[PDB]
């Protein structure tokens, strides 16, 4: 799923050095991105959406239940007229991407946080350089407005989601020559108000300066689409305890890269449950975070973990692997990882996995382990006392693995909270109704706005008409659509047309055809008694 | 003669009974060739059953081919053989669902009538050819109508003066004031041969 955000604002009317405006260059770049992505044999399941800088009823051009034909037709007729309302457009796009999330089961907020339930989405937000306006002045903060929150959105406290990356294109093409071609293989950043918003999600922001640089950035962007598993790392709290082959001193601490969870839907178990201590009676649930604040500690702690535990291959995208490569990729050794923010009743973090590398030393495998592996792996009334340290709802998925061996547990203590189940079906129904109402009025514009609003300065109610583009005057049916110049000739033409008594008469003077004239479409409505047997 | 009677007839019978359709395309050519080469005394008992069983096959290709290559057959086998059993073989090629065989039969009947003797020509025309003409004129397909309009304006001198006003004028006026222009272009481009 790819949602292209093209502003089509009035500031996108300035002409480049090639002769076309920035909007035409953006549309051409989108078309070349389409034809480049079509090369990879994986573009048979994705869906394209379009978002412009227009009113909430008119911002979306093609959303759910819209094929490629209507999407291309809407992107073709894009007009650059309006202000640069970036915040409202980003909010509308994020709400559109989060319409079918509370109904299928993604981010249920009650049963862990399953990383194998993915809904990838990439935003391009092709906008102008700077100087965004909000009908009052020029702002320099880019704060997303919060006026009408969706039902069930206060449990994340952030507009974007687990898998929602945000790339940006500014299209800073000069007007005279664009002769800046010193650095060949180098794509700098835009350094604008959208740069922090993009970096928070996990995607960079390109700075287009030349058509060659545009082609380079488009060819570099097609290689950044996969399953979205974005997790945040922190150096705390080990004081860079990497004393293995050298001495530490770094910027590879707050790594917020993605992870490629390739399927073999995705197959996996043992998710990151949450970051708080869930109580048995809690009417209000604390809001989750889109990026989990999980921290790693550099300790050997028996990296050899061999068992019949179901295996996972959530591949990690190499972005800050320099710190690992400095220590020879940690051969035959790993380092634990633990989620912060009160992972248990009374403690600060519980190691639930590690980041052991592969034998090929190519990337990090991201070995996800159970909540507390070094205890259950090595019954004398031990498991009954051990199952009290883990979160309650967490007994859900692990028991499935126990199904591979037997079934000692039951549904006696399989209860998260009596108040968490309530006020959940109503929120899901409200979200479904909102998604249906949004998908219903998605393409039907029905503007019907043509007036001059004649002010005084039949009274207080007059309004002069405006020039209608698609008027289609009926010359043979309506007599008012016949001007004075070609009146007598048109009169004789109408007379001859009425006195001819032909078959299948029409009221159009000369209606040649539409913009498209297909050969197969016209040849299908015919009959040819021939087969060419010879 | 002996070489084609002894060993070529079995080969031809085995090739005519093939389960493929593309072989009949050339089997009918071999048949018309051996019919034109051989004399009269060795047709009514050797080549007739093969062409009869091939002209009524499940496929329409062999039927189209025998409809095309029919003038040579009717001119080589003689008039009597065409009087005995060629009438049903020619009639079954005008009442099919495919328009190709009907158009071919319409195109060929003009010169098929040219090589017909004057002993049973008018009888078979007013008794058998006339119903087929009347049922093919009112067809909905445009190709067969255009073929008829282009081919039927050659049988006027054969029927005579007192036979045009009988049935030729109604069908001519019907094909003239038709809905599609394809049949009108053919019925109006061959109106000089009916002036004499």
């Amino acid at each position: 799923i790819l949602l292209f955000l093209i502003d089509t604002s009035a500031s996108m009317n300035q002409r480049s050095h090639l002769g076309t405006t920035y909007l035409d260059t953006a549309k051409g770049a989108v078309e070349t991105f389409m034809k480049l992505r079509a090369r990879d044999p994986a573009s048979r399941g994705d869906r394209y959406m379009l978002v412009t800088f227009e009113e909430p009823p008119y911002a979306i051009k093609a959303g759910w239940k819209e094929n490629h034909a209507t999407f291309m037709n809407e992107l073709k007729n894009l007009q650059a007229e309006g202000l640069t309302t970036l915040g409202q457009s980003l909010r509308t796009a994020f709400d559109l991407l989060n319409l079918n999330r509370l109904v299928t089961g993604i981010d249920n907020y009650g049963q862990g946080r399953n990383p194998f339930f993915l809904e990838p989405a990439i935003i391009i937000t092709i906008t102008d350089g700077s100087k965004l306006t909000t009908t009052s002045g020029v702002q320099d903060e880019l704060h997303l407005p919060l006026n009408s929150p969706l039902p069930g959105s206060e449990l994340t406290k952030e507009p974007f989601r687990w898998d929602q990356r945000l790339f940006a294109l500014v299209l800073r093409l000069p007007g005279t020559m664009s002769v800046e071609s010193e650095q060949l293989t180098g794509v700098p950043l835009d350094d604008s108000a959208i740069t922090p918003m993009c970096e928070v999600t996990g995607g960079r922001s390109y700075s287009v300066c030349s058509p060659r640089m545009l082609n380079q950035c488009l060819e570099s962007l097609v290689q950044k689409v996969q399953s979205g598993v974005v997790i945040n790392f922190e150096k705390a709290g080990p004081d860079p305890s990497p004393v293995e082959d050298g001495q530490p001193d770094g910027s590879q601490p707050w790594h917020s890269c993605h992870k490629l969870i390739y399927v073999r839907v995705p197959i996996g178990h043992w998710p990151v449950p949450e970051s708080f201590w869930p109580d048995q009676n809690s009417p209000t649930l604390p809001p989750r975070t889109s990026h989990p604040v999980v921290k790693f500690s550099c300790t050997d702690c028996e990296p050899m973990v061999i068992d019949k535990l179901p295996f996972d291959k959530y591949e990690l995208e190499p972005s800050p692997l320099t710190q690992f490569i400095l220590e020879r990729k940690s051969p035959q050794t790993c380092w634990q990882v633990y989620v912060s923010n009160s992972a248990k009743y009374s403690e600060l973090g519980h190691p639930f996995g590690y980041l052991k590398a592969s034998t090929a030393l190519n990337c990090v495998n991201l070995f996800v382990m159970p909540y507390n592996y070094p205890v259950l792996l090595p019954w004398r009334q031990s498991f009954e006392s051990y199952l009290k340290t883990m979160p309650p709802y967490y007994l859900g998925p692990l028991k499935k693995a126990v199904r591979m061996m037997g079934a000692p547990n039951l549904i006696a203590d399989s209860m998260e909270y009596g108040l968490s189940y309530s006020v959940i079906s109503y929120l899901k129904k409200l979200s479904q109704q909102a998604k249906i109402e949004s998908d219903r009025v998605i393409g039907s514009v029905g503007k019907k706005v043509v007036q001059e609003t004649g002010i005084k300065v039949e009274y207080t109610g007059f309004q002069v008409a405006l020039l209608n583009k698609d008027l289609k005057p009926q010359t043979f049916r309506n007599a008012y659509d016949i001007p004075r110049r070609n009146l007598l000739d048109h009169l004789t033409r109408m007379r001859s047309n009425l006195l001819k008594s032909t078959r299948r008469f029409l009221k159009g003077q000369d209606e040649d055809q539409v913009h498209s004239v297909p050969i197969a479409q016209m040849g299908n409505y015919q009959e040819y008694l021939k087969q060419v047997p010879s | 003669l002996d070489n084609v009677k002894s060993e070529i007839i079995p080969m031809f019978s085995n090739l005519a009974s093939d389960e493929q359709d593309s072989v009949r395309l050339l089997a009918v050519e071999a048949c018309v060739n051996i019919a034109q080469l051989l004399p009269q005394e060795d047709l009514e008992a050797l080549v007739m059953p093969t062409l009869r069983q091939a002209a009524e096959d499940k496929s329409w290709r062999v039927r189209y081919m025998v409809a095309d290559k029919f003038t040579e057959l009717q001119k080589a086998v003689g008039p009597e053989i065409t009087k005995t059993d060629l009438v049903p073989a020619f009639q079954n090629l005008m009442k099919d669902c495919e328009a190709e065989v009907r158009a071919a039969a319409s195109h060929k009947v003009k010169e098929f009538c040219e090589n017909l003797s004057a002993d049973c020509r008018e009888n078979v025309i007013m008794s058998q050819i006339l119903p087929c003409i009347k049922e093919l004129v009112s067809d909905a397909n445009q190709h067969v109508k255009s073929a008829l309009a282009s081919v039927i304006m050659g049988l006027s001198p054969i029927l005579g003066k007192d036979n045009t006003i009988e049935h030729l004028l109604p069908l001519f006026l019907a094909q003239l004031k038709d809905e599609c222009p394809e049949v009108r272009l053919n019925i109006i481009s061959n109106l000089d041969c009916v002036n004499e």
